């Protein structure tokens, strides 16, 4: 079950 | 950085002349993610090759499995062709069944 | 043993085609199961084992959203990344990203991963606490300040305690038979003359899953370290590994020499001798 990322 | 692949050319199954098999190669370690590979056979590219999704190891290094079905004879050579920015000019790995 | 669910992306950059490609992969172990391919027509997440098509569709719907999620901001960090190094849009760059968690043999929470490298070296990475950052350069500085102010650590342990763990569980119950298994090794031995002196003998397995296999040549009981060759272990393509490990002995000596294979699928070791 996939996760998240942000922005640099 | 920038890492050189590292190429296996080999059979799924041990290899019998005459039984329908698939011709591997295996190329990992490299970097960037850009590489041309080729599986030859006399010399001449085999069409239709299929290959795995891009994926990478722990230290970041990229590996890909290319690979297609062929029946083992005794007078046909295989080998696979790897063009990637490390190196000076694509290399040619021969399919050695007996290692 | 414990389990693993990671997820790999690839973001890449290509100045003249224009566009750039993001693609991610996902696995249990050493088990592909989905992958998505922004090039790809589908512009699905798509199954690529079948054991993980016991998911609805719902599955597949919600799946899709989050990966899309991500390759729209990997591909907007390439973007950033050309910023923080002052870098030409003119060149082409690679951003990767692993996350991921490891659970126990019952599904007790182990460790959980959240970490980006460019350009093939580390850019930042979260801890093992899951509440800091490692920050590889000046560039990743500023990220991880921003993080910080962002409380994007809290965030992360939220989803690596709470969602990844509870989807690594439900995929070891789901996909139990094809994820909690062990294929042990068929093994056999090559020899190959180098000299009228010297001689390699080659131990070889085959068809073991897991990936992880420890192959060793000793002579007479003791470790052999630089004068054994061990190759890196390669898929077979239907889901099984394979490996071998060499050494070149003395002519003629071919027995002060033993193979040990040792795998998770083997109640006890193989030996072989030429």
């Amino acid at each position: 079950r996939y996760g998240f990322v942000a922005n640099f | 950085i920038q890492r050189t692949p590292k190429i296996q050319v080999y059979s799924r199954h041990p290899a019998e002349n005459g039984k329908s098999n698939f011709l591997n190669c295996y190329v990992s370690g490299f970097h960037p993610s850009d590489i041309e590979v080729d599986l030859l056979k006399n010399g001449e590219r085999i069409e239709k090759v299929e290959h795995s999704d891009l994926s990478f190891s722990k230290d970041w290094s990229f590996y890909l499995l290319y690979y297609t079905e062929f029946t083992p004879t005794e007078k046909d050579e295989y080998a696979c062709r790897v063009n990637h920015v490390t190196l000076s000019q694509p290399k040619i790995v021969k399919w050695d069944r007996d290692m | 043993g414990s389990h693993s669910m990671r997820y790999f992306s690839t973001s890449v950059s290509r100045p003249g085609r224009g566009e750039p490609r993001f693609i991610a992969v996902g696995y249990v172990d050493d088990t592909q199961f989905v992958r998505f391919d922004s090039d790809a027509a589908s512009q699905r997440m798509e199954p690529r084992a079948p054991w993980i098509e016991q998911e609805g569709p719902e599955y597949w719907d919600e799946e899709t959203g989050k990966v899309k999620a991500h390759s729209q901001t990997d591909r907007e960090n390439l973007r950033i990344a050309l910023r923080y190094y002052n870098q030409s849009e003119a060149g082409s760059h690679t951003l990767q990203m692993m996350f991921g968690c490891d659970v126990g043999s019952d599904g007790r929470f182990l460790r959980g991963y959240h970490q980006y490298a460019y350009d093939g070296k580390d850019y930042i990475a979260l801890k093992e606490d899951l509440r800091s950052w490692t920050a590889a350069d000046m560039a990743a500085q500023i990220t991880k300040r921003k993080w910080e102010a962002a409380h994007v650590a809290e965030q992360q342990r939220a989803y690596l305690e709470g969602t990844c763990v509870d989807g690594l569980r439900r995929y070891l119950e789901n996909g139990k038979e094809t994820l909690q298994r062990t294929d042990p090794p068929k093994t056999h031995m090559t020899h190959h003359p180098i000299s009228d002196h010297e001689a390699t003998l080659r131990c070889w397995a085959l068809g073991f899953y897991p990936a992880e296999i420890t192959l060793t040549w000793q002579r007479d009981g003791e470790d052999q370290t630089q004068d054994t060759e061990l190759v890196e272990t390669r898929p077979a393509g239907d889901g099984t590994f394979q490996k071998w490990a060499a050494v070149v002995v003395p002519s003629g000596e071919e027995q002060r020499y033993t193979c040990h294979v040792q795998h998770e699928g083997l109640p006890k070791p193989l030996t072989l001798r030429w």
